[PDB]
RNA sequence: AGCGGCGAGUACACGUACUUGCUAGCUUCUUAGAGGAACAUUGUGUGUCUAACACAAGGAAGUUUAAGGCAACAACAGGUCUGUGAUGUCCUUAGAUGAACUAGGCUGCACGCGUGCUACACUGAUAUAUAUAACGAGUAAAAUAUGCUUGCAUACUUUUCCUCCGCCGAAAGGCGUAGGUAAUCUUUAUCAAUAUAUAUCGUGAUGGGGAUAGAUUAUUGC
């Protein structure tokens, strides 16, 4: 009937809600077609093509996003979609099929299921950044 | 009668202990008590230079003063709660009682 | 590097000497035994002591170990 | 597809006195006159009903006359007061917009007038130094 | 049924050198729809050889300070260059690019070796990873220098450079620099 | 008349000073501390500030 | 109801997608296409007037050149209508922050700038005469009427049916 | 070595340009180098040819690259 | 703080988007307290098979997982008496080297040196449009109103900090009025610019660059 799973990137967080339905996918009230950087749309479409169309005719997905930037929001949306489909199959369908689908996604790539731990480094006094130092003259 | 108890303090141990004591003391009287609300912690920062004078490598140090805050609701009388509040609290925590009837 | 200071090694060696009949070749059980026997304020140092205890117990199966 | 004849395209013009106005587009070709920037070139071209997407070498004579008319006395048209140079003139108390040649004479006269009175800024023009408060101990060093 | 840029297959492409087969990646994990993957490829020594080859191309394509970190602009440049490559000499542009990668790095070089205090400039041998890296770097530098203060666009320059590199023609930057390296190497030992 | 201390001193460096020394340089005005930097570095612990990193 | 012409429809809009769509509101249409098409509609039906004094202004401090399209007024009006549908109770300060740019200060570094206010206020008052926006009595700012939402949504649906046939 | 591109089309050159429809890679740079004209002129002639469907699009163009091809 | 639940609508497709009154339960998202988790675990190799190192698998994580704070014994004639009602000695103390008031200088320009900002363009400039952050801050004087000839007596009843919103003005800004001593308002399901899209320019010290100068207009402040 209903699950809720998140995906994360640098400081972006996306939450996907999955219910039984008729095929609709929406993002902040809008169709997925209106995701903004057109060149990065394939990344959002990837998990769907892998899992396919027949298994996904009966589901309806709503996604909210918050924080980050262009690229990080795209990556969080991918991860949330993939984890949400896996979770829905784990909660309402035999979980041998859950294992099969998880293997397909993991064969393509991780970070469709596993978060990325990287994070901006604090800067220290004596230079513009975390590593760079002011120019020394003698 | 929708009385709110508010606690602020610099010390984490102190305010945590006071909150625990009030929570347990009000439950001996069989009262509807709303669990503590821990508001965001707020930090006061000063970044000053060492070196009274001006020579040598330029080094700094970063100072921090952070403030904690708890919040408890319950239905009771004014006299009961004002007696329960005051048992000579560790005087590093501030306690104030307000009636939120609206 | 992951070299163990003398405090860790001395504590592990005494633990092995005094409680040999209980100890095993599994890290989690030995972690629990070390929690119960000794006094270690930090869980990190406790993990390292238990790890060396297990490593020492493995060596004893092969023959004599010097200092125990 | 324009096929303009090679014998009617004219390469050097003389719009005001002392101008050339080559093979450029109208907006940029009008900026060779000594007091026409990009903003006012655009506005003037709009007030003369001339297409901005043609080259200056294909402007007829009537269009040139209309533009030259607009450059003088531009308050008869709808150009507001805050587009102009010389908004009170110190001499006649009017809003005027000075153009080529005329502009150089006005600059020369301002400098010599404030140098005749022994004003500080005019005297620093006379000595050849910066006049707007700049430090001048490490820069400006030819 | 995964295509590069949704047009080109690389299901039939081959290398045919056998020294560079392990060092260029068009296979299971490296078949992608777009050359953007935010992977961790520099944490270990040899993990660089599993980054897909077109993504390494786009990674060297954003250089000289003005253009640091501008990844999407590089991807657009590379995609339109591949369209231009396919239009003329109609083939799979990825196959042409792989052929050019195979040709643009020197096979031997020179260095200072301290045999017995007295030294030389002895010839040495180049490893496959070194050759792949040098090919990529020299192709990108050739295209970048061609388009500076020039009427032609950056993707036209890149298409021309790749096509010329694949055909061994001595009008490309990479081929001539590599020939000079090999000549000096044959001279100093 | 008198001309003693008659210049206007409502704003500027000449208006405020250290709460302890009476000096007029490097005053902390954030949160209304109003102590110059040296005295504050001496008194910060008892005031309530700490060094963590 | 609508017989007007739709602007140039570029490709990359006709790609097949792996889910199913809807179209009932403007949250279902592309924004650039809607903006240009409805701007032409407003110009053609004389629903708003180009203030005579705008023929010689620029749109902000930071610009230092003029818009150079001759249709910029209607385009900004249609963007404002769509924005009002996305954010109900909006003032003129919000809109000044909304159309910001960057200002190059010569040999000094760049900073963010802010748009003007007369253009924005005149457009809002204009749309108030037409009965497409109103001033929330209880709240602040201003929002859409029922007429405004109905017109905008009907045009969005018309555009969507036009594109995908 | 300074370029001397013309900024407009002549009667005599008019016949000459329209053979730009009978070749493979149609980019503004190629036309400019071939016929020694401006780049605005090359963009305008590309637009004229594609308005009348005498030239085919190879792909989805962008604001920065505009390649075409001869008609099949 | 959110989500959800119950009603009334505005439009569409035969449920979706938005507005709105009210308020079963829940903690995914937000916040913050207590705990847990990695030990080189397992496999394979090198090593005296010790101390240890390398690769693969699993795993959120395997360079002590990343960054910081703390900093032994002994020194320098290192810097600071221009931080100090910390201080020894020497000067000076009514025509003061004390304390103030008016104007000026610290910024003066043939030149030499260090840290930097902006550039030399098309992987760009200009103009429109679309999408998108994190750490912060914020309330004794002067000022607005009767009797009197620029001054007095009067409320410390308003105001002084961030300022939504409305109106005026090309713009800078001005006038009138809310909220807020703050997870409550400014203001952040968003307070930026690199990005992305479309058009113009077209290798020309050029629509690159923006120094140096002329004129007019506002605000802080005696
Ligand atoms: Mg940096
Ligand atoms: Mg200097
Ligand atoms: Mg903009
Ligand atoms: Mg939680
Ligand atoms: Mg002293
Ligand atoms: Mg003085
Ligand atoms: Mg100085
Ligand atoms: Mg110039
Ligand atoms: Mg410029
Ligand atoms: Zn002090």
């Amino acid at each position: 009937k209903r699950v809720q799973t998140f995906g994360k990137k640098k400081t972006a967080v996306a939450v996907a809600t999955v219910t039984n339905g008729k095929g609709l996918i929406k993002l902040n009230g809008k169709n997925l077609d209106l995701v903004e950087p057109y060149i990065l749309k394939t990344k959002v479409y990837e998990p769907l093509w892998l899992i396919g169309s027949g298994k996904l005719k009966n589901l309806d997905i709503r996604i909210r996003v918050k924080g980050g930037g262009q690229t990080s929001q795209i990556y969080a949306i991918r991860q949330a979609i993939g984890k949400g489909i896996i979770s829905y199959y784990q909660k309402y369908v035999d979980e041998s099929t859950k294992k099969e689908l998880k293997d397909v996604l993991l064969r393509y790539d991780r970070s469709l299921l596993v978060g990325d731990t990287r994070r901006c480094e604090p800067k220290k006094f004596g230079g513009k950044g975390a590593r760079a130092r002011y120019q020394k003259s003698y | 009668r929708r009385i709110r108890i508010a606690l602020t303090s610099k010390n984490l141990r102190a305010i945590e202990k006071v909150c625990s004591d009030i929570m347990k003391g009000a439950k001996e009287k069989n009262l509807n008590v709303s669990g503590p609300v821990r508001l965001p912690v707020k930090t006061l920062r000063i970044t000053t230079r060492k070196s009274p004078c001006g020579e040598g490598t330029n080094t700094w140090d970063r100072f921090e003063l952070r403030i904690y805050k708890r919040l408890i609701d319950l239905y009771s009388q004014c006299e009961v709660v004002t007696q329960m509040t005051s048992i000579n609290i560790d005087p590093v925590v501030e306690v104030e009682v307000i009636i939120t009837d609206s | 590097g992951r070299v163990r200071t003398k405090t860790i090694k001395r504590a592990a060696r005494q633990i092995v000497e005094k409680y040999y009949a209980k100890l095993t070749l599994d890290f989690q059980i030995n972690k629990k035994i070390t929690e119960e026997v000794a006094i270690i304020p930090s869980k990190r140092m406790k993990n390292k002591v238990a790890g060396f205890v297990t490593h020492l117990m493995k060596r004893i199966q092969k023959g004599p170990v010097r200092g125990i | 597809l324009q096929v303009i004849d090679n014998n009617d395209f004219q390469h050097i013009l003389r719009i005001l006195n002392t101008n050339v106005d080559g093979k450029e587009k109208v907006i940029i070709a009008l900026t060779a006159i000594k007091g026409i920037g990009k903003r006012m070139a655009t506005v003037i071209c709009k007030q003369a009903n001339v297409d901005p997407t043609k080259r200056a070498g294909e402007l007829t004579t009537e269009e040139i006359d209309n533009i030259v008319h607009i450059m003088s006395t531009p308050t008869q048209f709808k150009i507001p007061d805050w587009f102009l140079n010389r908004r009170k003139d110190l001499k006649e108390g009017k809003n005027i917009h000075v153009i080529a040649n005329q502009l150089d004479s006005y600059l020369r006269e301002d400098l010599e007038r404030m140098k005749k009175i022994r004003l500080h800024r005019g005297l620093r023009h006379h000595w050849g130094l910066r006049v707007r408060g700049q430090h001048t101990k490490t820069t400006g060093r030819r | 049924d995964i295509k590069l840029f949704k047009k080109w297959s690389y299901e039939e492409i081959n290398i045919a050198d056998l020294s560079l087969v392990d060092c260029i990646a068009v296979s299971q994990k490296a078949c992608v729809y777009t050359p953007h993957t935010a992977g961790r490829y520099q944490k270990k020594r040899f993990r660089k050889a599993l980054c897909p080859i077109v993504e390494r191309l786009v990674n060297s394509m954003m250089m000289h300070g003005r253009n640091n970190g501008k990844k999407l602009k590089a991807i657009r440049i590379v995609a339109y260059a591949f369209e231009i490559i396919h239009l003329m000499t109609g083939e799979n542009p990825l196959q042409v690019f792989v052929n050019a990668v195979q040709k643009g790095g020197p096979r031997e070089d020179s260095t200072r070796i301290g045999s017995a205090g007295v030294v030389r400039r002895q010839a040495v041998d180049v490893s496959p990873l070194r050759r792949v890296n040098q090919a990529i770097y020299l192709i990108c530098t050739g295209a970048r220098n061609a388009a500076f203060r020039n009427i032609k666009s950056i993707s036209e320059c890149l298409a021309e450079e790749i096509i010329n590199c694949a055909n061994e023609s001595s009008s490309s930057y990479a081929i001539k620099k590599k020939d000079e390296i090999e000549r000096v190497a044959k001279a100093n030992r | 008349g008198c001309i003693l201390n008659v210049h206007p001193k409502k704003y500027g460096q000449g208006s405020r000073q250290c709460r302890v020394c009476s000096n007029k340089h490097a005053i902390i005005r954030k949160y209304n501390i109003n102590i110059c930097r040296q005295c504050f570095r001496e008194r910060a612990d008892i005031i309530g500030f700490k060094k963590y990193r | 109801q609508f017989t007007e012409d739709i602007g140039v429809v570029n490709k990359r809009l006709l790609e097949p997608v792996p889910f199913v769509k809807t179209n009932n509101c403007i949250k279902d249409v592309d924004a650039d296409l809607f903006i240009r098409s409805y701007a032409t509609h407003l110009k053609l039906h004389n629903k708003i007037t180009y203030p005579k004094w705008c023929t010689f202004v620029k749109t902000g401090k930071g610009r230092k050149l003029a818009p150079l399209n001759e249709d910029w007024y209607f385009i900004r009006a249609s963007s404002i209508l769509r924005r009002l549908y996305l954010h109900p109770d909006i003032g003129v300060g919000f809109l000044r922050r909304q159309f910001s740019s960057k200002q190059r200060r010569g040999v000094a570094p760049n900073h963010t700038s802010l748009a003007s206010g007369k253009i924005l206020r005149s457009i809002l008052q204009q749309l108030e005469n037409l009965g497409y926006v109103e001033q929330n009595p209880k709240k602040k700012g201003r929002r859409l009427t029922t007429k405004g939402e109905n017109a905008i949504n009907n045009f969005a649906r018309y555009i969507n049916k036009k594109v995908y046939n | 070595e300074k370029l001397n591109h013309a900024v407009f089309i002549d009667k005599s050159l008019h016949s000459k340009i329209l053979e730009c429809k009978n070749m493979k890679v149609i980019t503004p740079s190629a036309i400019a180098e071939k016929y020694k004209v401006n780049l605005s002129v090359a963009r305008a002639v590309i637009n004229h040819l594609a308005d009348k469907k005498l030239i085919a699009e190879v792909c989805v163009q962008s604001h920065s690259q505009k390649l075409y091809t001869k008609v099949a």
